[PDB]
RNA sequence: GAGGUGAAAUUCUUAGAUUUUCUGGAGACGAACAACUGCGAAAGCAUUUGUCUAAAAUACUUCCAUUAAUCAAGAACGAAAGUUAAGGGAGUGAAGACGAUCAGAUACCGUCGUAAUCUUAACCAUAAACUAUGCCGACUAGGUGUUGGAUGAAGUGCUUCCUUCAGUACCUUAUGAGAAAUCAAAGUCUUUGGGUUCUG
């Protein structure tokens, strides 16, 4: 009796989404991202976060049964950046460390086949 | 080149012999009787040196014969009227004039409609230099469809 | 490259073989078996297409419908809408086959 | 010294006297048995005088012939 | 000779009317006026008779279309319709 | 001057090129220009993925080996320690 | 929530395991029927995952559910699509990448989409850096392959489709005809979507599950 | 609670935002392949497919027989922006509103958002329209490549090497140059003149 239940993890340079669905993709079963977490405005995407929460989630997906987990890497969007938040590695290392099945990990950040325009003009930011 | 860039060394150079060779044995008055046939036959002066060459296998007919390809067409009266690099021209001039009512947009084809209508007025005027052309020529685009006849 | 073919073959036959065109004459064409071919317009009246056809195959010849219209004057030679063509006399072509 | 050069078979196209690097041959059918003159680097299809078959493919190059067939240089 | 530079067609209207409407107008009455070829016959002979049918001289066979122009951007979906 | 023989850029018999933009600051630089690097740097450290891997089943789970190809204009390039500004003499030599 | 109960699933008879994972629903209080909303959704999983194989980790179907009695739940073919790992990984500079699709209807009535991914092949004697194709032999190796892939694809029933992409026997015919023309490299089918299918066929389906 | 930031605020959010997934619409774009690679006279041109049209390169024992070069006048095209008229109008986004930082900030940073950007028909003829190097023509020095040919030979009807064209860059040398930076052409210049136009 083994059952499978998705994890994802979306990570864009600021509060660590965590949603863990069932395995489908639709009517998720827990959702605890990282901003109800950490209450100091700042270090949303910092371990701290995503580590304290990702056990929070383990203890809960234990108590209702579930253990295998496939994950699922979201980062950002495809118009604002293209590598994984630094949070995401950390929720890893949580949910490697929780103890919970894991499954297969990979890679569902928005890749867009356009070049649609994105955020700042020709001259660019300026910080 | 003309136009654009590019030199394009690539053409042909003929022999150093200008005797009829050796192995040849034909007559001339079967090879005058054979082009003249072909040419009626219908066929533009310049693939009718390139088939006599290649079919018949007579090479230099400058050599094998005491005259050129062009005065021996003419010497009967068959000669057409406008020289082949001229009708060529006008007929490419008049296909593309043909696309461009269709299409009012082409440029790169309004661009080469310029140029070679330039080109056609340049030749023109060197055909007429001489007395090889009616000196009334002038060449409207309008009846550009039906002037090569 | 389709119709070039048959431009082509065209441009020798007006030089090299006789010819006649306009409805009348190619009407007594046909009637009195001259005629070898006809090439008829696209645009013409289908009127004259089915009976220039009829005609053609009663009398056990040839018929042609053109690429293009009733524009076969830039192509004939001649400056004028033609919209029929009868070749009595086949010169030295390949029209025929 | 460039005037006595021997070796300029190499030598581009237009060396220091002009030499076509085309010629003709001579091609003898296998089992046909039949005379007739060819042009090396043609442009237009050829067929032969005793039979009707095809010979050449015309490219740019220098034609390429038949798989069988004995040819020789009919140059003197 | 010329009689006039760039007015043209619109001259019949006098100094009257803006040149920003008239400058505007002229772009299509001088292709309404102006014959159209006929389809039906190859000669330049059909002008108009109304809002929306155009006439053949030669033809006397009688064609709807748009208001000035005998064939339009909206009236070129025969080809898609065609296609097929 | 003419500080540089090929002008910060590879164009030659070239009219024009479609430009992309900086990652970092958004600005819009030439493809022939721009900085490119082309990563392939892990989805986690080492030291997770040791106990990732012996975490996980089948006991021949390998990670995935996921790729960038990213790009840089050039000042967010030399503010992030991605070029560096040599020496003259030097300035040629490129591998 | 504590309302909610377990849902096996279950997969066409060809495959190896056949069951793979649970889904969740909710409560069958009204006025829902509880079973209109489990119907109509989508899957993922690894072929490796479903076939207990290491070699097929780098394709994913998706199951789209099409029937339900009693527990467990009867699912359908509905796309076929590769690992963005592998797909990347695959792809480097120095070799041109060639691209394919059309669209095919099946013996089934079927309208499958669906796409291939091509690439060079540096051979031994190069000995150079580039690996590129002339554009003229690239339309041609399009238009081989779409004309290769459209008589197996058509020719057979979809049941037979799909197991054939387990032996992958397309890819195979593929290298061996463009052999004769132009070398490649490893080449494969990239996604494939299901652009229409009729209505349920129950008798049909359950035959197929068994 | 979500965007957000170096922070924060503006803004959205118990009427379920952000997020997973499925279906239909719209508009845009065609990345990764992609490069000191290609085509175009120049501005430009990267999904596939069909039609039409042109150009260039090689090879030629094909023709024409001086038909050529540059140009005062003139003509054709001509980035983005802008204007005129219809369509279309996602995203971005001059104006503007704001919220910040600031001694003040009309700005850099953040939220929104109008003209615009996109298509059809016309104007506008300007750009760091830059190899800043006008065009044609002969010569002087080698190597490394590389794009598309062509010739002969060889791993096995196919694939590489030899040689040669047309591009096309790079690297070294100049008892060549120049003010040098540097340049195989900016060289073949006081031992001063191949032709031609424009400009100071």
């Amino acid at each position: 009796e083994l059952v499978f239940g998705v994890a994802h993890i979306f990570a864009s340079f600021n509060d660590t989404f965590i949603h863990v669905t069932d395995l489908s993709g639709r009517e998720t079963l827990v959702r605890i991202t990282g901003g109800m977490k950490v209450k100091a405005d700042r270090d949303e995407s910092s371990p701290y976060a995503a580590m304290m929460a990702a056990q929070d989630v383990a203890a809960r997906l234990k108590e209702l049964g579930v253990t295998a987990i496939h994950i699922k890497l979201r980062a950002s969007g495809g118009t604002k950046s293209k590598t994984p938040g630094p949070g995401a590695q950390s929720a890893l290392r949580a949910l490697a460390r929780s103890g919970l099945k894991i499954g297969r990990i990979e890679d569902v950040t928005p890749i867009p086949t356009d070049s649609t325009r994105k955020k700042s003009g020709r001259r660019g930011r300026r910080l | 080149r003309m136009y654009g860039k590019g030199k394009g060394i690539s053409s042909s150079t003929l022999p150093y012999k200008r005797k009829q060779p050796s192995w040849l044995k034909q007559k001339p008055s079967e090879i005058e009787d054979a082009i003249i046939k072909l040419a009626k036959k219908g066929q533009t002066p310049s693939q009718i040196g390139a088939t006599l060459r290649d079919n018949y296998g007579i090479p230099q007919v400058k050599s094998v014969t005491g005259n050129k390809i062009l005065r021996i067409l003419r010497a009967q009266g068959i000669a057409t009227t406008i020289p082949e690099d001229l009708y060529f021209l006008i007929k490419k001039a008049v296909s593309m004039r043909k696309h461009l009512e269709k299409n009012k947009k082409d440029k790169d084809c309004k661009f080469r409609l310029i140029l070679t209508e330039s080109k056609i007025h340049r030749i023109s005027r060197y055909y007429k230099r001489k007395k090889l052309l009616p000196s009334n020529w002038k060449y409207q685009s309008s009846t550009a469809s039906a002037l090569i006849a | 490259s389709a119709g070039d073919n048959i431009n082509a073959k065209l441009q020798l036959v007006m030089k090299s073989g006789k010819y006649q065109f306009g409805r009348k004459s190619c009407l007594k064409a046909l009637r009195t078996g001259k005629g070898k071919l006809v090439i008829v317009s696209s645009n013409c009246p289908s009127i004259q297409r089915s009976v220039i056809e009829y005609y053609a195959m009663l009398s056990k010849c040839g018929v042609h419908d053109y690429h293009g219209d009733n524009n076969l004057g830039t192509a004939c030679g001649k400056l004028f809408r033609i919209s029929c063509l009868v070749i009595t006399d086949v010169g030295d072509s390949d029209i025929i086959k | 010294n460039p005037d006595p050069v021997e070796e300029s078979k190499k030598h581009k196209l237009k060396r220091l006297i002009p030499t076509p690097n085309s010629y003709f041959m001579d091609v003898k059918c296998p089992g046909c048995l039949q005379i007739t003159t060819l042009f090396s680097h043609a442009q237009n299809v050829v067929l032969c005088g005793s039979c009707n078959i095809m010979l050449c493919q015309p490219t740019g190059g220098k034609c390429k012939l038949t798989e069988g067939c004995s040819f020789r240089k009919k140059i003197e | 000779s010329r009689r006039t530079k760039k007015v043209g067609l619109t001259g019949k209207y006098g100094t009257r009317y803006g040149s920003s409407l008239r400058k505007q107008i002229k772009k299509i009455e001088l292709m309404q006026h102006a014959k159209y070829l006929c389809t039906f016959c190859g000669k330049t002979a059909t002008k108009r008779t109304c809002v929306g049918i155009w006439k053949c001289k030669k033809c006397k066979r009688k064609v709807c279309g748009g208001a000035w122009s005998l064939t339009t951007p909206a009236a070129v979906a025969k080809s898609t319709i065609i296609r097929l | 001057p003419k500080k540089r023989r090929n002008g910060g850029r590879s164009k030659h018999n070239r009219g024009h090129v479609n430009p992309l933009r900086c990652s970092n600051c958004g600005r819009c630089v030439p493809k022939d220009k721009a900085i490119k690097r082309f990563n392939i740097r892990n989805i986690v450290d080492t030291s997770a993925q040791r106990d990732i891997k012996e975490a996980s089943v089948y006991s021949t789970f390998q990670l995935p080996k996921l790729y960038i190809k990213q790009c840089y204009c050039v000042s967010c390039a030399i503010h992030s320690r991605f070029v560096r500004v040599r020496s003259r003499e030097q300035r040629r030599v490129r591998k | 929530f504590t309302k909610k109960e377990w849902y096996d699933l279950k997969a066409p008879k060809m495959f190896l395991v056949r069951n793979f994972g649970k889904t969740l629903v909710t409560k069958t209080i009204g006025k829902k029927l509880a079973t209109d909303s489990l119907k109509g959704r989508i899957y993922e999983v690894n072929l490796a995952d479903l076939n207990n194989d290491e070699d097929q980790a780098h394709k994913k179907i998706k199951l789209s559910c099409d029937h339900i009695i009693n527990r467990d739940c009867y699912t359908d073919f509905c796309g076929l699509s590769i690992t963005r790992d592998k797909l990347c990984s695959l792809i480097r500079k120095g070799y041109t990448l060639i691209e394919g699709h059309t669209d095919v209807k099946t013996l089934d009535n079927y309208h499958l989409r669906m796409f291939c991914i091509a690439f060079t092949k540096k051979r031994q004697n190069q000995t150079k850096s580039t690996c590129y194709a002339q554009t003229s032999q690239i339309k041609k190796i399009r238009k081989k392959m779409v004309d290769i892939m459209t008589a197996e694809a058509s020719k057979v029933l979809l049941k037979d489709l799909v197991k054939k992409f387990i032996p992958e026997s397309i890819g195979k015919e593929i290298e061996k005809q463009c052999k004769k023309i132009y070398p490649l490299q490893n080449v494969l089918i990239r996604k494939v979507k299901i652009l229409k299918r009729p209505k349920l066929d129950i008798s049909k389906l359950m035959e197929l599950h068994t």
